RNA sequence: UGGAGCCGCCGCAGGUGCAGAUCUUGGUGGUAGUAGCAAAUAUUCAAACGAGAACUUUGAAGGCCGAAGUGGAGAAGGGUU
RNA sequence: CCUCUGGCAUGUUGGAACAAUGUAGGUAAGGGAAGUCGGCAAGCCGGAUCCGUAACUUCGGGAUAAGGAUUGGCUCUAAGG
RNA sequence: GAAUGGAUGAACGAGAUUCCCACUGUCCCUACCUACUAUCCAGCGAAACCACAGCCAAGGGAACGGGCUUGGCGGAAUCAG
RNA sequence: UGUUCACCCACUAAUAGGGAACGUGAGCUGGGUUUAGACCGUCGUGAGACAGGUUAGUUUUACCCUACUGAUGAUGUGUUGU
């Protein structure tokens, strides 16, 4: 059981601070810093709860 | 290291303090 | 540099001193009233008793708050004490004035302290802090000690 | 203004000087009053306490509920050696008091009595009284001694006798031994005299100063107990919890124009190691010590005439703190004052004991030897083994 | 006679506690001489110094 | 003792005489080698260094914080610690 | 609460005895608030399972009302995919 | 004394009072044990306060004296309270 | 009852009256007087007042001199001990 620290300076659980656990080939957990989960785009109508198919989100 | 100042005005006898009243 | 009570016979007298003895001035007084007029092997025996606690020291004058022993009866007081760093310091300084009466060619198991005299140094100055956000003075009191030995037997 | 509820004095106001005791042994303030008419015989005797148990005796006074019964009663075994007579001492009565005259001591002194007049019997080179000793078989120091001996039958009016303990026969660890004075009190001072020189270098049992039966007094130095408090001390009312400074303290000294503390003001201070004496403790039996005909005769101090057992006083496993009575001894109704190993001094009584309570005869029933050390349930050793049968250990 | 030096840069090297740095006794000078790593790797190589075990804690 | 300026008389002038003012500054005593160095369980043995070891270091034993820690890293603040 | 990883030497000092009065814990035969301005402090009960739960009420509660029984270890049985 | 609101009122209150059941040193009536102090020692070590300093009875006084008067008397240096 | 007083129950030989800075807060408590917060009644236009009532309201320091309780001691007895 390793508790591991950040590796960067902005020590709160702010939405641009979110981590993943990831196990490296040096036998030891670390943190990689997560990418916002962007959205598909919505239509131009305003009508459809749904979002388009075929764009990458 | 600087020069300690005077002791702070304890504001310890007065209407406020129960140990020891004069004749009232 | 000039002493109190010069010796009559400076042939066969030598002198000792220490300045600025980061000690306390009453202890190394009542050791020095203790040490004063005996032999100067039977001061460092009385010295290395002092420190294995064997005999004590009665403190005469600066005898406040101070507790009762039973060593004390040989000297016919009844406070004493044991102070250690004052007979380890004015122990070394027998040795230096042994060395000194070696020095000028005296007769070293005939030598008696003829005069000792404990002065007050300038005072070390440090800070305790109190109640109420109030600073007291902490004041180290050292002391001059100053000796002469002298041939008599 | 004046104290609301009256209340009696905490303590008493004769007992208070409360200094640990000058003295170690118990010293006689008073002897008893001496007329021509009874012969001569001593006064007080010297023992040391060894511990406590039950007596269970019949009681024979008549108008009591209790009539006719059987009780228990707490009881102190005193081990008393005979003592050695090693010298005399004379007084002479003088307007300023009652002042010594002369003190003869004896030819043969013991090695028990040199101990006494030194500090340091290690380190002394074991000096006294040898040019005193020389005084006796030469025919100008016989001359001299006996004048002084007829100045003291002249001028003396009050004569005590120079009585040493015998720490030989004592389990203490102490070899000491107690020297005192015991004022002889009989008949004229001239036969007085005699008497005292027939008895010394001699040996003075208990049965030749105290007898059956006889209510006497008890002197000795409490068991000390240290610096205590005010509340242990004078028996005062505690403070309530609530109170800041303390709870067991005094609360009030006193006023304030005069009623600085006094005398009679309670404070914390000196408990116990008191010179105390108490009147009035009966004697129930004076028991006799081991001797040898044939063999050794353990009977004779605890057996009686109802138990007709084979039993000694001394308990299972000895006395707790003391050691193991092999000497002649004393047994007193009550307990008497000190602790453990504790010197005793057993005086005649001042008073003419004449009431039914001090003249009342005693007959033992029981004396229980059970073990101290505990609760005991047994009373000797070949009982115990034959109410537990064989053990492992056999 | 001055190993907090070498006891930390071991525990360092080791990637454990300090806890668990054996120093010598025995060769107290041997260790001292040696200021940095690289030389207390050769120590850890040579094994004047072992990591220590854990210790136990059971589940029987 | 000291090492470089000073006084008497006739007149003139003043920031001209201290024992106090809970006086201002500086220094020093009794108290007094006294009160105290008592919040959060605990240290012990052997060796190295040295003139010197209860507090440094190393080894061993016993402990504590018990993963919302007496742990590992940041922000404000400090600025070389 | 105890232990592992990690951390430390008990928090501005140690040694010898175990006096009073203290500070913080406890324990007391018999009585149970008679103490005191005042049950102040202290003390009783307390988790869970099975029963049972009054007056009143805004019909939601009161309510864990009040009041009882049980609780350990070992060896099984039956049921729960 | 009636929105300077009157009356009733379930639940709630570190709000203020009275009684009862159990309970307990609050008490009768105190006792004992433990840890840290206090005690002594090695080292370090202040502060408030201080006319001079300090044994009382009576008298008078500025009308409750440590000092004056008349008596009682007083004996070195200190330690824990 | 905060009570000083008062009255009542029971026991008892009897439950007499008072003083010591209206004894006694670096001995305790803070109960009610007598700070600052509040509620009610009366008065005042009002701020506010009320020996009117109620409620919650930090009880500081001795280590100094004396007195006392304890403990070493001290002066003379040539020194010590009994
Ligand atoms: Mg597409
Ligand atoms: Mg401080
Ligand atoms: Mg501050
Ligand atoms: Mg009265
Ligand atoms: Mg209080
Ligand atoms: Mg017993
Ligand atoms: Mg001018
Ligand atoms: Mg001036
Ligand atoms: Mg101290
Ligand atoms: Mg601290
Ligand atoms: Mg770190
Ligand atoms: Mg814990
Ligand atoms: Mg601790
Ligand atoms: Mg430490
Ligand atoms: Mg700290
Ligand atoms: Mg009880
Ligand atoms: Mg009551
Ligand atoms: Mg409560
Ligand atoms: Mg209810
Ligand atoms: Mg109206
Ligand atoms: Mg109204
Ligand atoms: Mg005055
Ligand atoms: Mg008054
Ligand atoms: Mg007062
Ligand atoms: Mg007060
Ligand atoms: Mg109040
Ligand atoms: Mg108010
Ligand atoms: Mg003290
Ligand atoms: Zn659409």
């Amino acid at each position: 059981v390793q508790r591991l620290t950040y590796r960067r300076r902005l020590s709160y659980n702010t939405a641009s601070n979110k981590t993943r656990l990831s196990r490296t080939p040096g036998n030891r957990i670390v943190y990689l810093y997560t990418k916002k989960v962007g959205k598909a785009p919505k239509s131009a109508c305003g009508v459809c709860p749904g979002r388009l198919r075929g764009v990458r989100a | 290291d600087p020069v300690p100042y005077q002791p702070p005005f304890l504001c310890q006898w007065g209407r406020h303090q129960p140990a020891w009243k004069p004749l009232m | 540099v000039r002493y109190s009570l010069d010796p009559e016979n400076p042939t066969k007298s030598c002198k000792s001193r220490g300045s600025n003895l980061r000690v306390h001035f009453k202890n190394t007084r009542e050791t020095a009233q203790a040490i004063k007029g005996m032999h100067i092997r039977k001061a460092t025996k009385y010295l290395k008793d002092v420190t294995l606690k064997k005999q004590c020291v009665p403190f005469r004058r600066y005898n406040g708050g101070v507790g009762r022993c039973a060593q004390a009866k040989q000297w016919g007081w009844t406070q004493g004490r044991w102070p250690k760093k004052s007979a380890e310091f004015l122990l070394h300084m027998l040795k230096n004035a042994e060395s000194n009466a070696e020095l000028k060619g005296l007769d070293v198991d005939s030598l008696v302290i003829e005069h000792i005299q404990v002065n007050k140094a300038p005072k070390m100055r440090r800070r305790t802090y109190r109640a109420h956000g109030r600073i007291n003075p902490y004041m180290s009191s050292p002391c001059h000690i100053e000796m002469i030995l002298t041939e008599k037997e | 203004s004046h104290r609301k509820f009256s209340a009696p004095r905490h303590g008493s106001l004769g007992f208070l000087p409360r200094k640990r005791s000058s003295r170690h042994r118990g010293k006689v303030k008073s002897f008893p009053k001496d007329d021509p008419s009874k012969p001569v015989h001593l006064t007080a005797f010297l023992g040391y306490k060894a511990g406590m148990t039950h007596i269970v005796r019949e009681v024979d006074r008549p108008g009591s509920k209790v009539n006719k019964k059987e009780v228990v009663e707490a009881v102190t075994i005193v081990e008393t050696p005979p003592m050695v007579v090693v010298g005399i001492v004379g007084y002479v009565e003088t307007p300023r008091g009652l002042r010594t005259f002369k003190t003869v001591f004896a030819e043969h002194i013991s090695d028990e009595c040199k101990r006494r007049f030194y500090k340091n019997w290690h380190k002394s080179k074991k000096k006294a009284f040898t040019k005193y000793c020389k005084k006796w078989q030469d025919d100008a120091g016989k001359r001299q001694l006996d004048k002084d001996f007829s100045s003291m039958k002249k001028y003396c009016q009050v004569i005590r006798v120079l009585a040493h303990t015998q720490m030989r026969l004592l389990p203490l660890r102490q070899k000491k031994a107690h020297l005192m004075e015991i004022q002889v009190n009989g008949g004229t001072v001239a036969e007085k005299l005699d008497w005292a020189r027939e008895r010394l270098e001699q040996q003075v049992p208990v049965s030749q100063v105290f007898g059956q039966d006889e209510m006497i007094d008890v002197i000795g130095v409490t068991k000390g107990k240290g610096y205590k408090g005010v509340t242990s001390r004078w028996h005062t009312k505690k403070l309530p919890r609530k109170t800041h400074r303390g709870l067991r303290k005094v609360a009030c000294i006193g006023a304030w124009h005069p009623a600085r503390v006094a005398f009679s003001v309670a404070r914390a201070g000196q408990k116990g190691y008191h010179h105390r004496t108490e009147i009035n403790k009966k004697i129930y039996k004076i028991g006799q010590g081991y001797l040898i005909k044939d063999g050794k005769l353990i009977k004779n101090n605890a057996s009686t005439d109802y138990d007709l057992s084979d039993k000694s006083i001394n308990p299972l496993g000895g006395f707790v703190h003391y050691g193991e009575v092999t000497n002649d001894f004393v047994m007193l109704k009550g307990c008497v004052v000190g602790t453990k190993k504790r010197v005793l001094t057993l005086r005649k009584s001042l008073l003419v004991q004449t009431k039914r309570r001090a003249l009342e005869k005693i007959d033992l029933k029981f004396i229980d030897t059970t073990s101290k050390f505990g609760h005991g349930r047994f009373q000797t050793v070949e009982e115990k083994k034959a109410f537990m049968g064989p053990l492992k250990k056999d | 006679s001055m190993l907090r030096l070498q006891k930390r840069l071991a525990s360092s090297v080791l990637r454990c506690g300090k806890k668990k740095v054996w120093l010598d006794p025995n060769e107290t000078n041997e260790i001292a001489n040696a200021n940095s790593r690289q030389q207390i790797r050769k120590l850890i190589k040579d094994g004047l110094i072992i990591r220590k075990p854990v210790t136990v804690h059971s589940r029987a």
